[PDB]
């Protein structure tokens, strides 16, 4: 069944999937969303008995084909392991790693996940603690210096801007001196329930991060992390492929798109309501062009 | 592709509106109002969105900008680098001086990315685009850049890259940064031994691999080796290239070829 949808049918296409027709219980969207799931790696390293603390969810681990392998650390089994996956962009190869919000636990293991992979833009898509839970632990320092292994994190800066925050850390290696810049771009318009009612903010903070990315000339991944890193993670690696590719191409296909990122990652775009949303966000990107209003 | 006008270019044509109205009306900076400045800083400048807040809601005037401290840009823009500092004095200061158009409303034709996509890559030194981009690194802050930043922010370490920055830098010096010049004159230069001092880093491969020796030309990838080094370091000389090229001191023949060429090349390209 053909998804790719041309700008200009975007509208129409999908007015035709909150509808329901010719004798079936449920809507289009609802059809499309649930045919995703027919649609693969190994869980290797993710299900070591080492390891299983290091998980926010049993059920969602990396694939072994695209897991972010940290360099194993002496007589340390498991010291390699990190719940993150590699996710290819639009443009480049390896443009993001979608990850679960660091534990407590995994707190030293995410910054050396950044600094082996040269990740200097990291992405957070959650509160601390949203509906009476953490959802991230928080690994970042408030107002000095800390240490984290082998790293040393200064807060740099910190800068409120109207749907996020931004935080400047510099990052030193304790054992060479070497430094680096990360910053963190925290959303902090995204309900504790459902989606964002509109799409606006949510699409100006995906250009404002890759708009960082190619300014700084920064290569590495972008790390994105929410919960686990299927849900919200993907929504926004969804929505910040689909965009750019509608812009240069005309066209939109998120159930393809949303296909590949689950042969990267298992269970990106987790729920019908986050699907739904990006084909909402989509539309009204579209909508800020004239000749398509 | 998408065709058409949009919000987002209705924003920014207003935008450089503001800032093309002041300049064209010969308003000196000093007497730049608040969104004008801020549209100076976004699109002139080319300040991140964060210091463009910033200045948005602490900073009202031209006036105000021009006579800010050190201490008070970090604490009213949210300046930490030192670098970004630099290239904020600096525009201010160029901003300042052609107030009191001809003036490029077309800014950016050598802003960071021209150093970092560009210039950088030409001379043999893509592995610090990363850190100059970082930085904010324009052509008219090339020259400004003190040892202690080359050696800490921008990674400038090797002694042998930093006296390549040296000499590139020299060239853009000599050709008046303009860019459409060195342009040309790389292009006029492709297919003789002519101007070797705005050789890139490539055409000098090129020049290599035209010797017969092609198989060590991609040595000279992020070597730092380009023609205003060749051109205007007179200690360089035909061992250090072969040096920089691994030809292996076994490869006599290969070794005294590049000799005789490179003092063809030093003879009929250069003042040296």
């Amino acid at each position: 069944m053909n998804t790719e949808v041309p700008a200009r049918n975007l509208y129409a296409y999908i007015q035709k999937l909150t509808q329901i027709e010719t004798g079936e219980n449920v809507t289009g969207m609802e059809l499309e969303f649930k045919r995703l799931a027919s649609s693969t790696s190994r869980f290797i390293s993710a299900n070591l008995p080492c390891n299983k603390f290091k998980n926010r969810l049993v059920n969602i681990m990396p694939y072994e084909s695209t897991r972010v392998c940290l360099q194993p650390i002496r007589g340390v089994e498991g010291s390699d392991y990190i719940n993150a996956s590699f996710l290819d962009g639009y443009r480049q190869q390896k443009a993001y790693i979608a990850t679960q919000g660091p534990l407590a636990e995994t707190t030293e293991d995410f910054w050396r996940m950044l600094w082996e992979h040269n990740s200097t833009i990291v992405v957070m898509l959650t509160k601390l603690r949203e509906m009476g839970r953490e959802k991230c632990h928080q690994y970042w320092p408030a107002e000095r210096s800390a240490r984290y292994q082998y790293f040393v994190v200064d807060p740099m800066a910190e800068y409120n801007m109207p749907q996020y925050i931004l935080r400047e850390f510099k990052v030193t290696d304790a054992r060479d001196g070497q430094s680096r810049t990360v910053r963190q771009f925290q959303f902090t318009d995204w309900p504790e329930q459902g989606v964002p009612k509109s799409g606006e903010g949510f699409i100006d903070f995906i250009g404002q991060v890759h708009k960082t990315k190619e300014q700084f000339g920064q290569d590495g991944p972008i790390s994105v992390h929410c919960s686990a890193g299927v849900g919200r993670t993907g929504v926004f690696i969804t929505l910040s492929i689909v965009l750019e590719r509608m812009r240069y191409e005309g066209v939109v296909d998120i159930f393809q798109t949303v296909k590949m990122l689950r042969t990267q990652r298992p269970a990106m775009v987790q729920t019908e309501d986050q699907y739904q949303f990006c084909y909402r966000a989509a539309l009204e990107y579209l909508g800020s062009f004239d000749h398509y209003a | 592709k998408l065709t058409g006008p949009g919000d987002k270019d209705r924003r920014n044509k207003r935008k450089h509106e503001l800032l093309e109205e002041a300049c064209r009306q010969g308003l000196p900076f000093a007497a730049w109002d608040g969104p004008t400045v801020v549209s100076w800083l976004e699109l002139w400048v080319g300040m991140p969105a964060w210091y463009v807040a910033a200045c948005r809601a602490n900073v009202k005037s031209g006036a105000i900008m021009a006579n800010l401290s050190d201490t008070e840009i970090q604490r009213e823009i949210g300046i930490s680098n030192p670098l970004h500092r630099l290239k904020l004095r600096l525009a201010i200061q160029e901003m300042v001086s052609l107030t009191s158009w001809e003036q490029i409303l077309a800014y950016g034709d050598m802003n960071h990315e021209w150093v970092g996509n560009d210039w950088l890559p030409s001379l043999g030194l893509p592995q610090y685009r990363s850190y100059f981009m970082e930085s904010l690194v324009d052509a008219r802050m090339l020259d400004h850049l003190n040892k202690k930043e080359l050696r800490g922010q921008l990674k400038m370490v090797d002694s042998f890259h930093r006296v390549s920055l040296h000499y590139g830098i020299m060239c853009l010096k000599r050709l008046n940064y303009d860019r459409k010049d060195l342009e040309r004159r790389r292009e006029e230069s492709q297919t003789q031994i002519r101007d070797v001092m705005v050789w890139s880093n490539e055409r000098v491969m090129g020049w290599v691999s035209g010797l017969g020796l092609k198989e060590f030309a991609t040595n000279l990838t992020e070597s730092g080796v380009h023609g205003a080094l060749l051109a205007l370091d007179e200690t360089f000389d035909y061992s250090d290239l072969a040096l920089l090229l691994q030809i292996p001191t076994q490869n006599a023949q290969a070794r005294q070829l590049l000799e005789k060429e490179f003092s063809n090349l030093i003879s009929l390209g250069t003042d040296r």
